[PDB]
C-alpha cells in the first residue's frame, strides 16, 4: 500500500526469479501469431549495449543451440557503462532484445561458455582479470573474479576456453604476455597451473588466439604477434612453447584446428589469418606454411573451419565481406562470398557448433546470422585428401 | 613420468592437502595433553589408569599418523 | 531495472499498458489510469484465483502457469506465477 | 469433412484428447469418458463464462474470441462458438 | 435427460458449417508449434530419554547396558560409581521403562563393590545382577527387603581374580546360565538364583598362566553356547562354554587394541546366516570378523575418541551403531554404506559414548552417554530392508581381500 513496503517487497530477496520469469514469459510471448547462396537470416542489434562496442568473440553454445556468447569491448564513450559487455542472443527464440546482458569493469575479450556447465560463461577481460557469468545467479554481475597473482594473467586475456572430460576439465586462459593458467572450474581465486610460455629470444611470446585439436591434446596453437605460430604442449618436458611454425608476414588475428571427421579422415591441419592480408593453410607436422590463400584486400581477422564439411571454412576482412571458402572445388577464390551493409570492418566468425549456418560477428555493434544450406558432407573423403595431395605436391617447386 | 605429473597436479593438490589436513588433525589431537582427553577418562572406566592409557593414546596418534 | 523492463517491455508494439497485479490485488505496476485499471486488476486477480482453483481441482499435480486470451478488440495475457502475478493487454499491431 | 481433420489430429504431436463442447456446456462427442469431457468441458464452459463475464463488464462490446491455457502437463486451446464452445487437450511437448 | 436425438444435428450439413468454422480456428491455432525455452531451469533419531536421579544417577558413569528380551523396553542402566557419590553404594544399577518414559529409577540395584556390566537376568526382570571389579559378582533383588546384593560371590579361588568386566546371561530360565567374564581370562558361567558357587567356572586364558584380560566382551544374540572373545589386546575369538574351546583354543587374531564390544549380526530380517561378528576397539575402527575369517574382514571408521561399544539393530538386519569418546554414532548398513553413516550426530556437548545397545523391542538405539543418564535414540524411518543379501555380498568381497 505504501512506497515504502514497496521498495522493500520490490527489493526483497523474493521477487528476483519473479522479475526474471516476468521478462522471460513476456519476451516469451513477443513471436506474433497470425490469423490470416548465402542467407543474410538476422541482425542482432541493440543500442543499449552496443554502439562503438565492437565484437570481442563469439561462440555457439555447444549444450543448448541459438545461444552464442556475443562478448564486446566498451567505449570509453560512456565510461560510466559497465567496461566490458557480453550478451547472449537467440534463434530458437526470434525476438529483437538480446537474451542477456552482463555487467562487467573491463573490456571482455574472448569470452565463451564452459563446457559441462549449461550455465556458467567465463570471460577474459582487458585488466587481465577474467571473469565468470552464469544464469542460475541473478545479476549482471561476475559471479567470480581471480585475483592479480604474480603467476596470473595481468595482461589482457585474448583466448579462455575450457579443456578436459567432465572427470577433469580445466580452463585455460591466456594474457598477451605468455603465460598460460590452468583454472578451476568452481573456485576461482587461485591458479591451479600457472606456467608461462617461453621461447628461448623473446620468453613472454606474445601470444593470441588459441585453438585446440578436436580430441584434447595438450598441445595447442598458439597465433604470435608477427606470425611465428607457435604449437606447444601443454606439459611433459614441453611445458611451454614446443615447436615453431613461421613465415607469416604479420600480427596472427585468428586460429583454428580441424573440425571433426566430416568425411575424410581427421586430417591435423590448422589455420592461420593476419595482416599480411592472407589467410594460410597449416599442417601439424611440416614447421612449414603449407598453402597460402587469397590476397584479398586489406585485414583478414578471423577464420573458423566449418564443422560439418571437412574442406570449408570462412573469414572476414576490412570490407565487411564474408568470403567464405570450401576448398574441395577452388584453389585459389572464394566458393561463396557475400557482403554486409555499408563496410563494417568485421571482426569475428563463426562456424556454429551445431553444423550448417553461420555467425558473423559483425564489428560495429550488430550481429548477423547466416546460413547456407548447400554445403554438406558428400562421401568426398579421399576426394578431398586428394585435394589435399594436390596442394602438398603442386607448392613443391 | 612428466606427462603423468602434468596431469597429476590435479589430484595431487587436493590429495595432499588432505592428508596435510589429516595430519593438522593429528596435531591439535595431541595439542592438548592425556588427562584433559576423554579418552582419558573412559579408559581409567575401563582399568586403563591415566599412566597406561596414555600409551594407548600415544600409539593411537602413532598409527593415525603413520 | 523495473522501469528498464517497462520502457522496453511497452516499447513493444500493440501494449497498451504494463499493469501487472500482485497476489494481494493491489497495483503494484500500474502505467495507466488507475481508477480504471484496479476494477480491472481486482476483476483478474478474482479470476486468476478461478484459474488456479480450475487447475487444482481439475488436476492434483498440475500447476498454472500461463494464459492466453483473445478478446474481441485487443490480444491480452495472464502470466501467473507461484507466489505473484502478471495482467498486460495487447493490440493486433 | 470434420472427420478427416479428426483422424489427422489422432496422431499429431502430443495430443492428448480429441473432443468438443456441443449444447452450451453439454458435450456429446467424446473420445473420452463422462468426467473428463463433460464434467471438465462444462466447468471450463462456467469458468469462460465468467471470463466473458470479466470482459463484458471491461467493455459489454467487448466479447471474447479465443482462449488457451499452458500448464505443465498440458495445453489446452478453448474455442468459443456461437452457442456450443470447443476444447482440445493437448500435451506440452 | 439431454437430448433425444444427439446424432442428428451433429451429422447435418449446417451445424457442421459452424463445426467447419471451429475446425477453421483449430486449423488456425494449431500451426505454431513452438515450445518453451530452459534456460537453466533446473526443474532420524528420537531423543527417547535421559536418565536424570537425584540419588543414583547423579551424573554417574555407565558401566553398560543390557536390554531384556522377556518384559521389552527395559534396561538395567548399570551405572559405576561417580566421584559424585563415593558414599552412596558403587555400581548403581537401575531398571528402567522405555514403555513409561520415565527419568525417576524404577527399582535400585545398588553394591558394596563397583559393578561393571550389570545386565539383566532373563525370566527375573527383577532379579538383576552383576560383575563387579573387585572380581565377584554380585545378584540384586529388589523384591527382597535387601537393594544391596541378596546373592554376593565371595573372592574366593572359584570366582574370579581379576575384574569382572561382562556379566551376561545365556539360556531362558531352563538353562539360566549367567556367563560373567573377568579379565583373568576365566569367566564363570553362573546362574540367575544362586550366586555363590560357579556353576561352569571354565578359563579364557592361554597355555600359559597370563592374565588375559577382556574388555566386556559381548555375546552372539541367541546363546547356542558359542560366545565371541575380545581381550584387551586384539585377541579376537569365539570360545565355546563347554568342551577343549572353554578358553584361546581358536583364533582369529591381526587386531590391534582392547575390543570394547564385539558384537554379531543382530536379528535376520532378509540377510545371510547372521553370525559376522565386528569388533569395537581401541583402533579407531570397529574391524569385522567371522567365524571363518581370521582376518578383519572389514574395519570400520573412526577418528577422535575410542570405540567404546557396537551393536548391531535388530530391526534393520544390515545396520548398526558404533561410538567413539566424543560423541558420534555412525550408524549404516554393509549393504548400502561403505564407510560412511547413515545417520550421525554428535551427542549435547561433548561425551565419551561408553554405551550404545539396540532396544531389544526394535530399532531405539540406549546411546550410554559418558555422563550417568542413558539418553536412548529411535532411528525411526530406518526400518528393516528386503533383499539385505548385498550385506552377504559385501562381507565376502571384503573377506577376500
Amino acid at each position: 500500500l505504501t512506497e515504502e513496503e514497496k521498495q522493500q517487497i520490490l527489493h526483497s530477496e523474493e521477487f528476483l526469479s519473479f522479475f526474471d520469469h516476468s521478462t522471460r514469459i513476456v519476451e516469451r510471448a513477443l513471436s506474433e501469431q497470425i490469423n490470416i547462396k548465402l542467407s543474410l537470416n538476422r541482425q542482432f542489434f541493440d543500442e543499449r549495449w552496443s554502439k562503438h562496442r565492437v565484437v570481442s568473440c563469439l561462440d555457439w553454445s555447444s549444450q543448448y543451440p541459438e545461444l552464442l556468447v556475443a562478448s564486446y569491448n566498451n567505449n570509453e564513450d560512456a565510461p560510466h557503462e559497465p567496461d566490458g559487455v557480453a550478451l547472449v542472443w537467440n534463434m530458437k527464440y526470434k525476438k529483437t532484445t538480446p537474451e542477456y546482458v552482463f555487467h562487467c569493469q573491463s573490456a571482455v575479450m574472448s569470452a565463451t561458455f564452459a563446457k559441462f556447465h549449461p550455465n556458467l560463461v567465463v570471460g577474459g577481460t582487458y585488466s587481465g582479470q577474467i571473469v565468470l557469468w552464469d544464469n542460475r545467479s541473478n545479476k549482471r554481475t561476475p559471479v567470480q573474479r581471480t585475483p592479480l597473482s604474480a603467476a596470473a594473467h595481468t595482461h589482457p586475456v585474448y583466448c579462455v576456453n575450457v579443456v578436459g572430460t567432465q572427470n577433469a576439465h580445466n580452463l585455460i586462459s591466456i594474457s598477451t604476455d605468455g603465460k598460460i593458467c590452468s583454472w578451476s572450474l568452481d573456485m576461482l581465486s587461485h591458479p591451479q597451473d600457472s606456467m608461462e610460455l617461453v621461447h628461448k629470444q623473446s620468453k613472454a611470446v606474445a601470444v593470441t588466439s588459441m585453438s585446440f585439436p578436436v580430441g584434447d591434446v595438450n598441445n595447442f596453437v598458439v597465433g604470435s604477434e608477427e606470425g611465428s605460430v607457435y604449437t606447444a604442449c601443454r606439459h611433459g618436458s614441453k611445458a611451454g612453447i614446443s615447436e615453431m611454425f613461421e613465415g607469416h608476414q604479420g600480427p596472427i588475428t585468428g586460429i583454428h584446428c580441424h573440425a571433426a571427421v566430416g568425411a575424410v579422415d581427421f586430417s591435423h591441419l590448422f589455420v592461420t589469418s593476419s595482416f599480411d592480408w592472407t589467410v594460410k593453410l597449416w599442417s601439424t607436422k611440416n614447421n612449414k606454411p603449407l598453402y597460402s590463400f587469397e590476397d584479398n584486400a586489406g585485414y583478414v581477422y578471423d577464420v573458423m573451419w566449418s564443422p560439418t564439411h571437412p574442406a570449408l571454412f570462412a573469414c572476414v576482412d576490412g570490407m565487411g565481406r564474408l568470403d567464405l571458402w570450401n576448398l574441395n572445388n577452388d584453389t585459389e577464390v572464394p566458393t561463396a562470398s557475400i557482403s554486409v551493409e555499408g563496410n563494417p570492418a568485421l571482426n569475428r566468425v563463426r562456424w556454429t557448433h551445431s553444423g550448417r549456418e553461420i555467425a558473423v560477428g559483425d564489428s560495429e555493434g550488430q550481429i548477423v546470422i547466416y546460413d547456407v544450406g548447400e554445403q554438406i558432407a558428400v562421401p568426398r573423403n579421399d576426394e578431398w585428401a586428394r585435394f589435399g595431395r594436390t596442394l602438398a605436391e603442386i607448392n613443391a617447386n | 613420468r612428466p606427462h603423468i605429473r602434468g596431469a597429476i597436479r590435479e589430484y595431487q593438490t587436493q590429495l595432499i592437502q588432505r592428508v596435510k589436513d589429516d595430519i593438522e588433525s593429528l596435531h591439535d589431537k595431541f595439542k592438548v595433553q592425556y588427562p584433559q582427553s576423554q579418552a582419558c577418562k573412559m579408559s581409567h572406566v575401563r582399568d586403563l589408569p591415566p599412566v597406561s592409557g596414555s600409551i594407548i593414546w600415544a600409539k593411537q596418534i602413532d598409527r593415525q599418523l603413520t | 531495472e523495473v522501469e528498464e523492463t517497462l520502457k522496453r517491455l511497452q516499447s513493444q508494439k500493440g501494449v497498451q499498458g504494463i499493469i501487472v497485479v500482485n497476489t494481494e490485488g493491489i497495483p503494484i505496476k500500474s502505467t495507466m489510469d488507475n481508477p480504471t485499471t484496479t476494477q480491472y486488476a481486482s476483476l483478474m486477480h478474482s479470476f486468476i484465483l478461478k484459474a488456479r482453483s480450475t487447475v487444482r481441482d481439475i488436476d492434483p499435480q498440475n500447476d498454472l502457469t500461463f494464459l492466453r486470451i483473445r478478446s474481441k478488440k485487443n490480444e491480452i495475457m495472464v502470466a501467473p506465477d507461484k507466489d505473484y502475478f502478471l495482467i498486460v493487454i495487447q493490440n493486433p499491431t
